[PDB]
């Protein structure tokens, strides 16, 4: 059986395990050496109830743009981290006793529970694909639908309170995202992005020596322009502070930052003077920084990200939804808080973003092979091995989820992913009949990301316009056109 | 309350509106007139290019 | 080529619907066996103590006595 | 209905087979396919006209 | 006393109930459709009279013999 | 070509008898014998009359002597005890504490 | 804080009493009886009784029952059993010595405890 088949190679596996541990140690040393000087400090923050940490990718998932590492090497890093996770049953005899060998036997029974060393294959890509096709796709295919249902019922709420909890403008997008297994039509990622309307406006407060300022597209454009100009720091900081005071005046004319009038957040006013400390009409006591002149406004280097996720936040998800998201992403989930599973999910998210960056450095998706792209999509959890799609469809799927994960929101990511895991079984043998049309094929051009899409009104859905029909499409798609024709 | 025992799919059908008309309308609203005449020139020169 | 989002059944798909019906109607079947058993258990019962009783029925559960 | 009376008559017979009633089923699939047919015929006529112009 | 939702059996939408199956070509089988198969005893009534007489008599004989 | 274990029409015909029960079909049909031969009417009267009967017997005659007597005189004395208890001359002819 | 909820008609109460009266009307509809074979002893004044004219309804439902109309009467002989045994016991002759030694449920009997 597989027990004796794996026991036969158990002696030959320890050397490979230790070699992999050495590679992991070297790689983590290198990566942390880079991270400890280029990456900022994402402080730990606690949930609304202030008992457990909460995690978000915008702050904690950092991408080393400029990482001198091969994509296959990063795949090795992540896969060996998962192998370290899978090596945990070796501690059972060292905590239970000599009778703690039966857990090790159960571990050695199934090959999917095991690390890389017990596999006959050599290449990391073929090895990962074997593991997925043997164990991982099956485990994910039995969690996908029930996670989709939990996400639905998290939006719409329980016990017939949809008229109190759902929104009437995201309705058609909700239907297209969650009930496309009924129609068989493809989905547009922008309709999944429309789910963020349940949340508020995500803001970024830059902390200065006087007051916090809300970041805008204009200020960000100016800062990117100044950073691209490659000026001396005496001019760089001056231009940055000029843009900063300009934006400060702009928001002061707007009526202050958006955070002042949001439930759960707020900026305090000047402190009050109590009793005899009140000096006539001056009932307030301004801060020390009020003495500083406004022309000396300088950025402290500190930032505060506020997703304002009132319905989407991972804190309010629950004990079950987090565990099922980690099952669906093949992460550890048992016997841990939702904060620890949140961190595991954010680490996976960061890995996927770093992998996207390295692919873009290595020349995009088309430079990859077919098996490598299949394994990438399996890691992204948008493909099941019982599909056998084309290369253009795989590339379009990757582009879709890459743009969707660029927004840094796990809820919409899971809503997108779970749609590709709704498979049925027929009770009859003759039905379903053999189709007559060819397989579904697409291209990178069919994905509309460079254009905005308004939310369709309820019970008034609009047809899908191809990007090619837009004006100047041959100009906008020229990069993708050159990449595909080449 | 008796919504399940009816068929109002004909009472509520998807509209036949083409969003491309609103897109070209926003394109013309953003573009000036001399660029429209330039585009007529681009088309004419493309016709002569296909001819030659 | 087959139609998409279709597959053969697997063990983790659970039992069929007819099997779920056969699971559901087992309590309804045992009802007919247990309600007569309830009536017989009540009717063929005898009290355990009287004013004259020098002894009371004892039931050693674990045989410790 | 009778003079000074109204009544309800029920038959007494075992029904060996069900009684069928033609309730036509509304579906959008035939009109979908006919729309596809018309659009494809439009494009085919368009291609024929364009070939006739380009070659003649 | 009670709201209309409780009276009508639904808060917002009345759900369809699957009708009862009929099994064309045979009688219904329910707890109330059993007299079709089991009528009151009518076949052995005269035997009942005879056997009651004989049972009474034989019992009385053996009881009197035991008592005596 | 059904791939599932198709259940016969007669098996469905029999299961319908078991799953087409209603609440009143259980309540009244099982409660009538229960109420009649239960702790209210018959079994209760029997089993609660026995307690008073054998209390009176063990007080007046003794359980050993009662067991030694004949079944006929046993039943006679039991009937007398039942009459004394039903009468309840000491409670003012009232079965209350 | 200021949700502005519209009134929900399902939360009103305008059907419970009508439904109860419908059930009661269905009940009383089975009290309809013909003139032939009709007799009801009125009161001494000549006015009708209360329980009298609402026996036909109950027995018309007993007619429609299946098991209770053949089972629930088997507890009725027990009433006559009590009627007879009570009269036997009202004047039963008993031994004075046994009554003085073992009175049934008498107070201050130390053999009982009080
Ligand atoms: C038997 C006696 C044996 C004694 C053994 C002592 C020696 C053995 C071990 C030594 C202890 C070592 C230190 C340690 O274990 O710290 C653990 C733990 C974490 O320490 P930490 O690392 O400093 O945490 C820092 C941050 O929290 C880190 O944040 P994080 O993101 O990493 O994860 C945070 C997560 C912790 O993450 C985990 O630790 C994972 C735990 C699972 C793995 C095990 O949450 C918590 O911090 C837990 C705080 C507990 C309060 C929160 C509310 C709990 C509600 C419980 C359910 C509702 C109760 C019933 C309601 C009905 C009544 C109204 O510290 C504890 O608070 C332990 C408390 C354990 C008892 C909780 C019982 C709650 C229910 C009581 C009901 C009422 C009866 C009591 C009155
Ligand atoms: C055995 C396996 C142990 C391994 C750990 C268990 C699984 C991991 C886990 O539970 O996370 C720890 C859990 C974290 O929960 P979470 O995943 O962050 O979910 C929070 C979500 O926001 C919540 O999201 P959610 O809404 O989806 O989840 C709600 C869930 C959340 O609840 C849970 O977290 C349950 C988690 C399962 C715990 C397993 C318990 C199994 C017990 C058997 C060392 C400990 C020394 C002290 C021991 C004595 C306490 O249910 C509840 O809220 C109710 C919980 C309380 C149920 C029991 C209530 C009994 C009431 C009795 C009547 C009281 C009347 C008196 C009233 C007085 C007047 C006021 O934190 C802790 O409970 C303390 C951590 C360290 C000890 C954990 C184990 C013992 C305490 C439990
Ligand atoms: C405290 C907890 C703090 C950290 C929590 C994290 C954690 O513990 O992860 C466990 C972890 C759960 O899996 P995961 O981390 O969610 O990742 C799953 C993978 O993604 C793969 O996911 P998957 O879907 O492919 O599933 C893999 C499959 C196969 O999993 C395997 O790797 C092979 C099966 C190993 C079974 C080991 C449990 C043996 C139980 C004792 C049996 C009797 C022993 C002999 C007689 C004594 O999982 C299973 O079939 C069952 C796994 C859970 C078994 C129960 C483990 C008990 C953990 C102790 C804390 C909870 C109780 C409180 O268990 C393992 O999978 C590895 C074995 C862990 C050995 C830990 C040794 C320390 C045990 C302390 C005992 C405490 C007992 C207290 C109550 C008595
Ligand atoms: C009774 C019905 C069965 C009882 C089952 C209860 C399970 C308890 C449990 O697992 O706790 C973990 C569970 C949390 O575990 P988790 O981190 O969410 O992970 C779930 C398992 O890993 C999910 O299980 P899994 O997918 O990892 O499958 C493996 C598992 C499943 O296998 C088994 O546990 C049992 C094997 C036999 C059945 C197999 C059928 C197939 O076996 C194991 O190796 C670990 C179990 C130890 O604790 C609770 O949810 C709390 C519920 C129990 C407390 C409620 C209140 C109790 C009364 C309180 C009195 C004082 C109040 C004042
Ligand atoms: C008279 C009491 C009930 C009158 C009204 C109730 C009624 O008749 O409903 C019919 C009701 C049910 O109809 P069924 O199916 O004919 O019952 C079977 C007869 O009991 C089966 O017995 P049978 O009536 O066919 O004949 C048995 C025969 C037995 O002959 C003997 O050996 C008795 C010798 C006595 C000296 O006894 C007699 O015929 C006359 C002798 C006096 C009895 O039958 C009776 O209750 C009358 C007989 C009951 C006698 C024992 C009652 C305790
Ligand atoms: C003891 C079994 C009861 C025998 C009742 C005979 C019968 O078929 O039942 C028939 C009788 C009455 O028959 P009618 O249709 O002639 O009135 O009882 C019933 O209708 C329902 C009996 C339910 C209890 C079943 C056990
Ligand atoms: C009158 C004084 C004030 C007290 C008022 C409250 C009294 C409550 C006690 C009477 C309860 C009657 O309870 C009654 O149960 C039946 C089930 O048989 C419910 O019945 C409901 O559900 C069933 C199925 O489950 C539906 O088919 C039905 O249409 C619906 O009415 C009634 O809606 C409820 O009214
Ligand atoms: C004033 O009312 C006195 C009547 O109360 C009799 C108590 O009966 C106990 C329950 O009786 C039933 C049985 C079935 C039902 C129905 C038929 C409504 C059950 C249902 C809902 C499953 C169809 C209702 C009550
Ligand atoms: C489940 O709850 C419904 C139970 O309702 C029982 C109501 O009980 C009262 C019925 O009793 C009567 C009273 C009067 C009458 C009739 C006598 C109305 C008067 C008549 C026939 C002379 C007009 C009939 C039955």
């Amino acid at each position: 059986t597989a027990v004796v088949k794996n026991l036969a190679k158990l002696p030959a596996a320890t050397s490979q395990i230790l070699t992999n541990v050495s590679k992991l140690q070297t790689f983590h040393g290198l990566l942390e050496e880079r991270r400890d000087k280029y990456a900022p400090l994402a402080y730990h923050t606690y949930d609304n109830l202030k008992q457990k940490t909460t995690w978000h990718p915008i702050a904690h998932a950092w991408v080393d743009e400029g990482l001198p590492v091969s994509k296959k090497e990063y795949n090795e890093y992540c896969w060996l981290k998962k192998d370290m996770q899978r090596l945990l049953p070796l501690a059972s005899p060292f905590v239970f006793g000599i009778y703690g060998i039966l857990p090790l036997a159960v571990w050695l029974s199934n090959d999917g529970y095991l690390p890389s060393a017990f596999s006959s294959k050599k290449d990391i890509v073929s090895k990962k694909l074997e593991w997925y096709s043997s164990y991982g796709d099956d485990l994910r295919q039995q969690v996908g639908p029930m996670l989709q249902h939990r996400l639905k019922r998290h939006l719409r709420g329980t016990l017939n309170n949809e008229h109190r909890l759902m929104l009437d403008e995201v309705t058609e997008s909700y239907k297209e995202i969650f009930y496309s297994h009924y129609t068989g039509q493809l989905r547009d990622v922008r309709k999944c992005a429309h789910l963020r309307l349940y949340d508020g406006t995500s803001t970024v407060l830059l902390l200065t020596n006087k007051e916090p300022v809300e970041l805008t597209s204009e200020l960000l454009q100016k800062w990117n322009a100044i950073k691209a100009a490659k000026l001396s720091p005496e001019e760089e900081k001056k231009a940055r502070n000029e843009a900063l005071i300009e934006a400060y005046k702009e928001q002061e004319l707007h009526g202050g930052p958006h955070v002042k009038h949001m439930q759960g957040y707020g900026i305090p006013a000047d402190t009050p003077l109590l009793g005899e400390n009140a000096k006539g009409d001056q009932y307030t006591q301004p801060p020390e920084s009020a003495s500083i002149p406004l022309e000396q406004l300088e950025w402290t280097g500190d930032t505060v990200f506020i997703p304002a996720e009132y319905r989407t936040e991972m804190e309010d998800w629950g004990r079950e939804l987090t565990k099922l998201a980690n099952q669906f992403l093949l992460l550890p989930w048992r016997f841990v808080s939702n904060a620890w599973n949140q961190r595991r999910l954010v680490s996976w998210f960061e890995e996927i973003l770093q992998e996207d960056a390295l692919i873009a450095k290595e020349g995009g998706v088309q430079a990859l092979s077919d098996d490598e792209l299949k394994v990438a999509l399996l890691d992204r959890a948008v493909i099941r091995c019982d599909e056998e799609l084309t290369r253009g469809d795989m590339e379009a799927r990757y582009k879709e989820i890459s743009w969707l994960m660029s927004l840094r929101n796990p809820f919409i990511v899971l809503a997108w992913q779970t749609g590709y895991y709704r498979s049925t079984y027929s009770p009859e043998d003759d039905l379903p009949e053999a189709s007559i049309l060819p397989k579904l094929n697409r291209t990178v051009l069919d994905v509309d990301v460079h254009n905005e899409l308004a939310p369709d009104h309820p019970e008034k859905p609009l047809p899908r316009v191809h990007p090619a029909l837009y004006p100047n499409s041959h100009l906008a798609l020229a990069k993708e056109v050159a990449v595909l024709a080449k | 309350e008796e919504c399940m025992f009816k068929d109002t799919r004909l009472d509520v059908l998807p509209p036949q509106v083409n969003p491309l008309n609103a897109i070209l309308a926003q394109h013309t609203a953003q573009t000036p007139v001399h660029r429209s005449l330039e585009k007529r020139l681009w088309t004419e020169v493309r016709a002569t290019a296909v001819s030659e | 080529v087959p139609v998409a989002n279709f597959r053969p059944k697997k063990p983790w798909d659970g039992p069929w619907g007819i099997q779920i019906s056969q699971k559901k109607d087992r309590p309804f079947i045992a009802m007919w066996i247990l309600f007569p058993l309830l009536l017989v258990d009540h009717l063929t019962r005898e009290y355990y103590a009287y004013w004259h009783s020098s002894k009371v029925p004892v039931t050693d559960v674990f045989g410790d006595f | 209905l009778m003079n000074g009376l109204k009544m309800r008559m029920f038959s007494l017979a075992r029904q060996q087979a069900p009684k069928i009633v033609h309730k036509p089923v509304l579906s959008p699939i035939p009109e979908h396919l006919r729309l596809v047919k018309n659009v494809a015929q439009v494009q085919i006529d368009m291609l024929k006209l364009l070939n006739a112009q380009a070659a003649k | 006393p009670l709201p209309n939702a409780v009276v009508q059996g639904y808060t917002s939408v009345r759900g369809p109930k699957r009708p009862l199956d009929h099994f064309y070509g045979r009688t219904p089988l329910n707890i109330d459709t059993l007299w079709h198969w089991v009528k009151f005893p009518h076949r052995y009534d005269n035997l009942r009279f005879a056997v009651c007489f004989w049972a009474f008599l034989v019992s009385a004989h053996f009881a009197n013999k035991k008592q005596r | 070509a059904p791939l599932y274990p198709v259940l016969s029409q007669a098996s469905l015909y029999k299961r319908h008898f078991f799953k087409n029960i209603k609440l009143f079909h259980v309540v009244f049909y099982v409660g009538a014998p229960c109420v009649t031969f239960g702790t209210a009417a018959w079994s209760g009267s029997n089993r609660n009359s026995r307690e008073a009967i054998f209390m009176v017997i063990e007080e007046r005659h003794g359980w050993d002597n009662f067991k030694k007597l004949s079944s006929h005189q046993q039943g006679v004395i039991m009937q007398e005890a039942a009459q004394e208890s039903l009468l309840a001359r000491n409670k003012g002819e009232l079965h209350l504490p | 804080a200021a949700p502005a909820e519209k009134p929900d008609p399902a939360l009103d109460a305008t059907k419970a009493l009508p439904k109860a009266l419908e059930e009661v009307e269905f009940f009383q509809s089975y009290a309809v009886r013909r003139k032939t074979g009709f007799h009801l002893f009125n009161r001494a004044t000549g006015s009708p009784t209360i329980v009298g004219p609402m026996f036909y309804n109950l027995y018309n439902f007993v007619r429609i029952g299946r098991v209770s109309k053949y089972v629930c009467w088997l507890s009725l002989p027990l009433v006559f059993q009590r009627m007879w045994m009570k009269n036997r016991a009202t004047g039963m002759e008993y031994d004075i010595d046994l009554e003085n030694y073992a009175p049934f449920e008498a107070k201050k009997n130390p053999m009982h405890g009080h």
